[PDB]
């Protein structure tokens, strides 16, 4: 009926959202929302997490390679929704600060492509995360 | 394994405050 691994890639890997059927679709504007407001209300929280990995790379740019590890740990380790969220919000941050701040190109595909095929066992949970905080 | 927990703990944290926040 639904299936979110596109859902990510849209929102992550900026894949052409009529890619969606009606349910994925949904499904996407619920992640968008409730990451944004992850994203709001956190703000300076991941931009200490952001600016920490920024000052370890060994060229100065945001590299998802870096944070790759550390997620998936994460989420082993603790498996709340709101875990998981927080890492799609991170990552989420992480691509634009990465498009918006290097000066130097990443090759990340097969670092992201793990993470969200990670997130998609998880689905189940995500979508009751997004969908009690529609309301 | 050093930095890692440090930075997981800081992402940990923050669902932490999430259920808190909406529940």
């Amino acid at each position: 009926n639904y299936n979110i691994e596109k859902v990510l890639n849209v929102y992550l890997r900026d894949l052409r959202i009529e890619s969606l059927n009606n349910n994925e679709l949904e499904i996407l504007i619920m992640i968008r929302e409730c990451c944004e407001v992850i994203k709001k209300d956190y703000k300076t929280e991941f931009n200490e997490i952001c600016n920490f990995i920024l000052q370890n790379n060994v060229k100065s740019c945001y590299d998802i390679n870096d944070v790759k590890n550390i997620i998936i740990e994460t989420i082993n380790s603790d498996f709340r929704p709101s875990v998981i969220l927080a890492s799609i919000s991170l990552l989420s941050i992480i691509i634009k600060k990465k498009k918006d701040e290097n000066n130097e190109v990443v090759d990340d595909d097969l670092a992201l492509n793990e993470l969200i095929n990670k997130f998609s066992s998880y689905q189940k949970d995500i979508i009751s995360f997004v969908e009690k905080n529609k309301k | 394994d050093a930095s890692t927990k440090k930075l997981s703990e800081c992402l940990k944290r923050i669902g932490d405050e999430l259920d808190s926040n909406m529940e």
